C-alpha cells in the first residue's frame, strides 16, 4: 500500500467479497473475458466488473448481455460491492473479483425500496424497470451491500 | 464490458474498432483438385474393375495353344459419403473486427477439400461411408530396402520402383511426419540424396512434386500418379448454406455457417499403386 | 472429430481468435553530459549522440 | 433429431444358429463373409440381421439381403453351422464361412412376407408380384426384425 495496484502490490485497493451460500453453500470464482477457447498470451482483464450486470454466455468465461425486466426470474447479476477509485474503468486483473449470484446470496445495489440500475463499468444511475431491470425484487431491510438470498 | 478481452482496460488507455486477422488455417491434406473431376447422379456407386487374366502359361515347352481367356471383373460399391464442417457465428463479432467473414469462407472450402483426402485414404470409416483405399493397395515392397539405407534413400529408392512395376508415377504422395524425417535422415553430407540444400527442395522430392496428404502415416510412401490411381465422382459439389431459421441460432443473433459436400469415390486402378513401408 | 456421420457429430471448421489491445510504447535512455569535458576533447558529443542512438 | 437406422448403426446383439432342429457338419460349398453382398469392406447395406440370413447379390461372398425375392435358390437361406457370427451386419466375420442347409433359426429384416423386391437398404417391401417364395414361417405375418425358424 497505498494506491497499488502493483509494485509489490500488495492492498490491492479493492475488496470483493466471496458471499457462502445458503442450504448447502455454493461458489463460483472470478471470469476471464475471452471469446470462445481460452486466452493465449496471459487471458487479460477479467469480464467481470464490481458493480455491473453480465451474464455468462461460457463455461469459464463471462460477458455482455443485459438482463431484461418483467417476469421475475433467477440471477446472473454478478454484482460484487464496489472498490474504492477505478469505478468508470472498470477493474484490472491484480485486484479482488468474484461472481456472486446463481444458487448463493447476493450483493445489492439501492437504498431503500428505491432501486434504479448498474453500469458495466461501475457505476450506478437511475432508471425505471420498463426495458431493462437489474437485482432481485426489492424486500425489507435492503441497502447496499445486503444479503438478499435469489 | 470494460473490455472485449482486452489484456489491459480500454478506458485507461487506447480505442479501435479495427483489428487484423488472426485466424489462420493448420494442417494442409489437398489431392482433390490434382485429381480428375466427374459429375455423377445416383444416391449410390457401382464400379467393376478388371482383375488377371486366365491365361495359358507354359514356362517349359512351346508347341501347344495357351487356354483362351475372357474378361472378368469385380465388384466394389461405394454409398454416399458426407463430408462437412460448421462454423457458429456471432455477426455483431464479424461485422465489427472486419476479416473474419472472408477467412470462415476460404477456411471451410479449405476444411472440405482437407477431410475429403482423409476419409478417401482411410480415417475411420462406420460403413456409411467410401471405402478405405489405402488398405486395399499392394504391400510393403521389402525389394526397394538396400538393408540399413537411409529414409530419403527410400523415397528415391521408392520412384524408380514404381517405373520398373508399369505404373505412371508423376509425384510422390508421402505423410508429412515420413517426408520431414526423410530429409532429416540423410547420409553424411549436408547435401541432401534428392538435390543440394542450396536449391529448393522443400516441396520436391526425386525431380517429383510432393503431394503432402495426412492419413497416409508413419513410415509408409506410396508413389503413383493421382489422375490415374482414382477419379472423383461428385455428387453435390461444395456449397456453404448459411441459417439463421434453425432453431438454436434464430433465438440468438447468431448466424449458423454449414460448409459441406457430398462425394463418392471411383477406383480406376485399386488392385494396383505401389506402396512401401521402410524397414530400415 | 474428423467425418464418420452426417447430423449425428460433425467435424468443425471453427477457428477463434480473441482481441487484444496494444498501448503506444516509449523506448528511451537518456545521456547525461558536461560541456566542458565535451567541447575540450572533441568528438564527444557527435559520438554520443550515434553510439546512444544505437545502444538503444 | 437425426437417426441411423442399418450400415452399422444398430445393434441387434447376436442370437445361437447351434438352437432348434437339425445341426450338419463342417463341410464345402460356402462362401466368404465380408461387409457388402457384392461390395468391399467398409461399405455395405445392412438389415436387423445379426445372425442368421445373408444373400449373395454378386460374387461368392455373402452380408445381409439383396437378391430378387420372386425366387429364391441356392439351398435354404444359407445358415452357419458352428461359427455364431460376432457382428450384427447379419455376417461379416471375415473369413470363408462354411454353410449348411439343415433347419436353423435365422434372423429376418423388413416388414411384410418376402415376396417381393429389395429396398436397397438391405430390407423386403412388397413388390407387383404376389404369391412368390416365401422365407421360414408362413401362415403367419411376419415383420422386420422376426425370428423365423426355417
Amino acid at each position: 500500500p497505498y494506491v497499488r495496484l502493483g509494485y509489490e502490490g500488495i492492498l490491492n485497493g479493492a475488496h470483493d467479497i466471496d458471499v457462502a451460500g445458503l442450504n448447502g453453500v455454493e461458489q463460483l470464482a472470478g471470469k476471464f473475458a475471452t471469446i470462445g477457447a481460452n486466452g493465449v498470451k496471459l487471458a487479460g482483464d477479467n469480464g467481470t466488473n464490481a458493480v455491473g450486470l453480465f451474464r455468462e454466455d461460457l463455461g469459464d468465461m463471462v460477458n455482455a448481455s443485459e438482463k431484461a425486466s418483467f417476469y421475475f426470474r433467477g440471477g446472473e447479476y454478478y454484482v460484487n460491492i464496489s472498490r474504492t477509485s477505478l469505478t468508470a474503468a472498470g477493474i484490472a486483473a491484480g485486484d479482488e473479483i468474484t461472481c456472486d449470484a446463481d444458487g448463493k446470496m447476493i450483493k445489492f445495489t439501492g437504498t431503500g425500496k428505491a432501486l434504479g440500475v448498474v453500469t458495466h463499468v461501475g457505476e450506478y444511475r437511475a432508471g425505471n424497470m420498463y426495458e431493462k431491470a437489474t437485482q432481485g425484487v426489492t424486500d425489507t431491510d435492503t441497502f447496499i451491500g445486503f444479503i438478499m438470498y435469489v | 464490458m470494460s473490455q472485449l478481452s482486452n489484456q489491459e482496460k480500454e478506458y485507461l488507455i487506447s480505442k479501435a474498432l479495427e483489428t487484423e486477422e488472426g485466424r489462420v488455417a493448420l494442417a494442409q491434406a489437398m489431392a482433390n483438385p490434382i485429381r480428375v473431376s466427374l459429375d455423377y447422379q445416383g444416391v449410390g456407386r457401382k464400379l467393376l474393375v478388371v482383375d488377371p487374366l486366365p491365361q495359358g502359361a507354359l514356362p517349359v515347352y512351346d508347341k501347344d495353344v495357351d487356354a483362351k481367356a475372357f474378361v472378368i471383373s469385380k465388384r466394389g460399391q461405394v454409398p454416399d459419403q458426407v463430408i462437412e464442417g460448421d462454423r457458429i457465428q456471432v455477426p455483431t463479432f464479424e461485422i465489427v473486427s472486419y476479416p473474419q467473414v472472408r477467412f470462415s469462407q476460404v477456411k471451410e472450402r479449405r476444411f472440405n477439400v482437407i477431410d475429403r483426402a482423409q476419409q478417401r485414404a482411410k480415417a475411420d470409416i462406420m460403413a456409411v461411408e467410401d471405402a478405405e483405399i489405402f488398405s486395399l493397395l499392394e504391400g510393403a515392397a521389402t525389394a526397394v530396402n538396400a538393408v540399413t539405407i537411409s529414409s530419403g534413400g527410400l523415397q528415391r529408392a521408392a520412384l524408380t520402383k514404381a517405373f520398373q512395376e508399369v505404373e505412371k508415377h508423376d509425384l510422390v504422395v508421402t505423410k508429412i511426419v515420413m517426408n520431414a524425417s526423410a530429409f532429416a535422415d540423410i547420409r553424411a553430407w549436408g547435401q541432401n540424396e534428392f538435390d543440394p540444400v542450396t536449391q529448393h527442395e522443400v516441396l520436391q522430392t526425386g525431380l517429383f512434386g510432393h503431394i503432402w496428404t495426412a492419413d497416409i502415416l508413419i513410415s509408409k510412401k506410396v508413389p503413383q500418379n493421382t489422375v490415374y490411381v482414382l477419379a472423383d465422382p461428385e455428387f453435390v459439389g461444395v456449397m456453404p448454406i448459411r441459417q439463421d431459421i434453425q432453431v438454436i441460432p434464430a433465438d440468438k443473433p447468431e448466424e449458423l455457417r454449414l460448409g459441406w459436400v457430398i462425394y463418392e469415390e471411383l477406383g480406376l486402378a485399386v488392385v494396383n499403386s505401389l506402396a512401401i513401408a521402410k524397414i530400415s
